[PDB]
């Protein structure tokens, strides 16, 4: 799964199956890191208006 | 229901994004919606298509 | 893949089942690839 | 096997290095059709059936 963002700590409680997680334009918003089993949140890079 | 007139037009502009949204999430006849995936998978000879 | 899904329910109805919400979590996902088209349940005798 | 009663073999929970099959010449034939033959030490799978 390839993309790019901010990866931060989240608070959501995440059951076990869970592994990842999508938003309304089905890009991933959450993830779960391999090896270490932590939920990382994916937070988009800073853009705007010039 | 007293403010029914500009809660149409928020509820409009909010639809119109969100269906805007949903659109991305469409591959259009392509093998998948998502352009990194294709990136990934393709030489550039299929993947331009 | 032969999905497995299920929940546990602490109920006290004494004959059928209850009436209520409660979602499946996925148990077992497995990775058999057989045709499975006939099942059948195993149940526990007791012997006296 | 032949082609009535065809072989197929599960692969799966192992670390795959497909460019030994790359840059073997003895395939006559070596075509992918989902997937770039390059790009496959850069993938993770699941389902993988021989
Ligand atoms: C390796 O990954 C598995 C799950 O993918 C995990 O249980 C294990 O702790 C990991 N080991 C190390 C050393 O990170
Ligand atoms: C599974 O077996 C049934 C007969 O019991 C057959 O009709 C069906 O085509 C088979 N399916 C597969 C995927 O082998």
């Amino acid at each position: 799964l390839t993309g790019t963002g901010v990866l931060t700590e989240s608070n959501k409680k995440f059951l076990p199956f869970q592994q990842f997680g999508r938003d309304i334009a089905d890009t991933t918003d959450a993830v779960r890191d391999p090896q270490t089993l932590e939920i990382l949140d994916i937070t988009p890079c800073s853009f705007g208006g010039v | 229901s007293a403010l029914g007139k500009l809660q149409d037009v928020v509820n409009q502009n909010a639809q119109a994004l969100n269906t805007l949204v949903k659109q991305l999430s469409s591959n259009f006849g392509a093998i998948s919606s998502v352009l990194n995936d294709i990136l990934s998978r393709l030489d550039p000879p299929e993947a331009e298509v | 893949y032969f999905k497995i899904y299920s929940k546990h329910t602490p109920i006290n109805l004494v004959r059928d089942l209850p009436q209520g919400f409660s979602a499946l979590e996925p148990l077992v996902d497995l990775p058999i690839g057989i045709n499975i088209t006939r099942f059948q349940t195993l149940l526990a005798l007791h012997r006296s | 096997a032949s082609v009535y009663a065809w072989n197929r073999k599960r692969i799966s929970n192992c670390v795959a290095d497909y460019s030994v099959l790359y840059n073997s010449a003895s395939f006559s034939t070596f075509k992918c059709y989902g997937v770039s033959p390059t790009k496959l030490n850069d993938l993770c799978f699941t389902n993988v059936y021989a």
